[PDB]
């Protein structure tokens, strides 16, 4: 860069836009820490639900194998297909695209559709529910690792 | 060259009590006079309005005004990136506010306004943010002139 | 998806649909998931906290560009029985996503 | 010498002209002619020619002219965004302002001396292109507010329909403007 | 101090019909010759030139290639602050073409090539892009010379 | 005329005054009066004026001094922190300090000089006030090592107290210090 | 006088002399001596001694001089991507370069001019350590490929022989170079 007034008038002018686009990323980073906080809480809140949904069908499933007995639970899980359903969606966060799980399992797949093991059925109820509440949890930390690594960038 | 460090604006400023700054992106925008109200300053405004001169509430008026615009302006270049669903509720009332200001306030074309017009039309304005958000103003105004609607003039602004 | 765990609960999320595997030590649930990381498959994986502490302590050469997977810890057994509070790993996680600690 | 604008002979003769056509070296060096610098030009005769414009071209032609130079004033304003923080960080509403800035930039304003047809053009023809232009953006940003993605808005073949229009002639114009029009409102409406 | 507006340079461009300006960031990287294509102009360049004198699609494709090397030009000041990684398929494009531009048109060496071969480079350049951004070209001459591929000339 | 301090004239007194007062736009553009900036300025007649202040004012002067220099050091420490996280997310420890910094920069380092009693301020009334507010740190920081919370503190009437200290009048200002050394105490005491 | 080379002595210089060793002030703070900015200098008489050097030190000197440009280059190129990313984001190839550009800079281009033997340099001898240094990269490449680990690379006791060789007297050099040259491949050979 050669002196002259025209160019001093340019680099002058390059340091005001400088100052405005720092002003500009403080003030992004401060709005991404302000979503980084509210969605703390849903995940505190996901995890502690998460909790008791994997207390109440442990004890579920602990009841069903000792009184209605191991075999017959071996049996009816003889029966039991894997899952294969699994879906990963995708949707956008601040430029950055994450994936969000679900399944598609049909229910009716099992040997017995009539629960003559009834606690054993209970117990697989339990568990699919214990998986419902576990996707929350895990969409809800994808997507604060992804926020953490944005407002890191941001700094 | 728009330097404000020019030896002819610099010893002005020495002399002179204060400087109305025209703004090139208000003309480009269509906006008629494009006077440019943050970097503008009158050092002997004190004196002149008040008690038994134009109105009482001139001062409070002016600086809400300007802390008002000052925000909106700020807030609308982070609109451009974030965008406005990210925004909170008072964010985009301030967002519209600084738009109605630029269209009503400033952009007047040939029109001659008193100022007691003027203070209506600015009152007007106030009258978009929520009540009792207007810290630069006194509550004994705010009881007085809050409340009116901008389309009460917009049968002819 | 699979869940790495006691067999008692292991077979107990099959009766649901998962691929459950019986372990006990960090070495086999290291060789497993990282069996689990080559192939082509599930992109959610469950791991008792009495294998691995953390899942990106066996993936962070392995995952970096291929990071959609989900690696997830979870409760054992004889944990969910007891309980524990959950702040704990809370403040943990925004020590590790900020780096500051401090939170309230 | 040496471009430098603080040269007092452009300073004594930026007093006295009511017209000033700036000229531009990056633009030049990238072979984009006439290469005026638009920031820094500027004419004092908009608006006394306002009442001829309106009996012998166009009844709207100043709105239409207003509208572009607002146009491209908002897409000088973005610009200092994308050189902080890239193109990829703006939304699809700004994204929709740049690419008609570049569409304006690279069609209306972009001049060759040298070609037989565009060496030449008449006030109507720039009034149609102006009107061409408006009406794609109108219909874009009515297509954006649809939820439908930018990437293939800008993929539609009628892009190039309208950046070879500066190469029509004269007497072929008012045919190819009328087919150009049709085919704008057509496009945007089986899109979504 | 490699300067344009130096008076010397100056009042030298204001007489001549052109000039040539060598680039040493080029001689840097080992290329011979080391000629910059943006800053060197030819004014005469019109008049010997086009059909019946070398070929009817000279001043097309010199256009083209100009924007084309600017283009890739101010897309390398954006990789060196946003990041290779975060670019879309046509500015990788583009800049692909800067360095194959800048690595076979610009370096020869000593050989003596005609102007048909010189064309033949360009063409086979100019094919590493869509057909349809060129826009600076007519479809007659791209109906005709696009397709080329490179490798049928250097191996 | 720059603003900043780099102009001839501002150099060539830099080398030959004793004190610096800078005023500082950014203080004065929040309508904070005085604008002294309390970073940038300094003097070099402490050490002498030490023995005079200790005989005149009070024994105590200069260490209570340095401690509301020190504390107004602490303060401006964790601004990085703050920049990041909202103030009310931080430690009680980390708390309670912003709380006493924005106290002194509120309640006793700024003055009106159009107001009829906050114009003028003789040494004993500083002295008290700032003998107040060590008063009400010393006991709120025991407080938070007992482990009450914060809110509990910030909701006292003291805050008013010493807030109003500073508009007090000359003349009526023993009794209002006299009545406030204890009402902290009192206040503190009646916690849990 | 400040590091300007845009005075005129030195523009004046520039005009007339065949070689340009130019200084920098960067790396004299650190230490780093000769402290020649290998960027910003040239010489002219390169091409004019390739015969001499095919014939009195060895017929491929130009080549791995080359080579050790070409290294030196990638080097300088990775050192933005370095220091805009950060070192973790690197792959292990670009890694090795940055490793062996490092090597390069510490063990040959550095020279003490008051040790009792690194003051003076041999042809010869600054032909084998180049010869060393290729033929580490050469081997450290092909180990890449192989799934070796760039911290198995680093930590090897090799490296340690390559950075003592400048200290070895004139007498003594060649039995190092026999030696080292078995020692870098059995080292690498010991390997996966």
């Amino acid at each position: 860069v050669s002196p002259t007034r025209m160019n001093l008038l340019q680099r002058r002018g390059q340091l005001r836009l400088a100052q405005k686009g720092v002003d500009l990323l403080k003030k992004k980073r401060d709005a991404l820490v302000a979503e980084f906080f509210g969605l703390v809480r849903e995940a505190m809140e996901a995890r502690k639900a998460l909790d008791q949904a994997a207390k109440e069908a442990y004890a579920a499933l602990l009841l069903a194998q000792a009184f209605d007995g191991p075999e017959v639970v071996a049996g009816a899980a003889l029966g039991v297909p894997p899952l294969e359903g699994v879906e990963a969606e995708v949707e956008n966060v601040w430029g950055s695209k994450v994936p969000r799980l679900k399944a598609t399992f049909p229910d009716g797949a099992l040997l017995s559709p009539v629960g003559t093991p009834a606690y054993t059925l209970e117990a697989s109820r339990a568990f699919r529910r214990y998986a419902e509440a576990l996707i929350r949890v895990a969409n809800t930390e994808t997507r604060l690792k992804k926020i953490g690594e944005e407002i890191k960038k941001t700094t | 060259d728009d330097d404000r460090t020019h030896p002819i604006p610099d010893l002005t400023g020495y002399i002179t009590e204060g400087q109305i700054q025209l703004s090139r992106e208000l003309h480009r925008k269509g906006i008629y006079p494009p006077i440019d109200p943050l970097p503008s300053l009158s050092r002997l405004m004190n004196n002149g309005v008040g008690k038994g001169k134009t109105r009482e509430d001139h001062k409070q008026v002016s600086d809400q005004l300007y802390s008002a615009y000052a925000n909106g302006v700020d807030i609308r270049k982070l609109v451009a990136i974030i965008g406005e669903d990210a925004l909170t509720e008072n964010d985009r009332r301030y967002l519209q506010f600084a738009d109605a200001f630029e269209r009503f306030f400033i952009n007047q074309g040939q029109q001659n306004r008193s100022i007691e017009e003027s203070l209506q039309i600015a009152w007007a304005l106030l009258s978009m943010l929520p009540q009792g958000e207007l810290k630069r103003i006194s509550k004994d105004h705010i009881g007085k002139y809050y409340g009116q609607k901008l389309e009460e003039i917009w049968g002819a602004p | 998806m699979a869940v790495i765990a006691d067999p008692e609960t292991a077979q107990g999320f099959r009766l649901a649909g998962l691929e459950g595997y019986g372990a006990s030590s960090a070495e086999e649930a290291q060789s497993l998931l990282e069996t689990l990381v080559e192939r082509g498959g599930y992109a959610l994986v469950a791991v008792d906290e009495a294998l691995l502490p953390d899942p990106e302590r066996a993936v962070e050469r392995l995952m970096r560009g291929r990071d959609l997977p989900v690696l997830l810890p979870i409760a054992g057994l004889k944990e969910a029985f007891q309980g524990h509070d959950v702040e704990g790993y809370m403040r943990e996680l925004v020590r590790k996503t900020i780096g500051f600690d401090i939170k309230l | 010498p040496g471009g430098d604008m603080s040269e007092p002979v452009t300073q004594s003769t930026l007093r006295i002209v009511g017209a000033f056509w700036r000229l531009d070296a990056s633009l030049a060096f990238r072979r984009h002619f006439p290469a005026i610098n638009w920031n820094g030009s500027y004419s004092l005769f908009t608006s006394a020619l306002d009442p001829w414009y309106r009996e012998n071209v166009a009844e709207d032609y100043p709105e239409l002219r207003d509208a572009i130079s607002e146009l491209l004033q908002r897409e000088a304003g973005l610009q200092e965004i994308v050189q902080l923080v890239g193109p990829d960080a703006l939304q699809d509403a700004e994204r929709l302002v740049i690419e008609v800035g570049r569409i304006i930039r690279e069609d209306f304003l972009q001049q060759n001396a040298y070609h037989e047809v565009d060496a030449y053009c008449s006030m109507k023809k720039a009034y149609g292109i102006m009107k061409m232009i408006l009406a794609f953006y109108k219909e874009a940003e009515a297509a954006i507010k649809r939820g439908v993605s930018i990437d293939e808005i800008l993929q539609l073949p009628v892009l190039e329909r309208i950046g070879r229009a500066r190469y029509v002639s004269e007497e072929e114009f008012p045919a190819y403007f009328e087919e150009a029009m049709k085919e704008i409102q057509g496009a945007f409406k089986a899109l979504a």
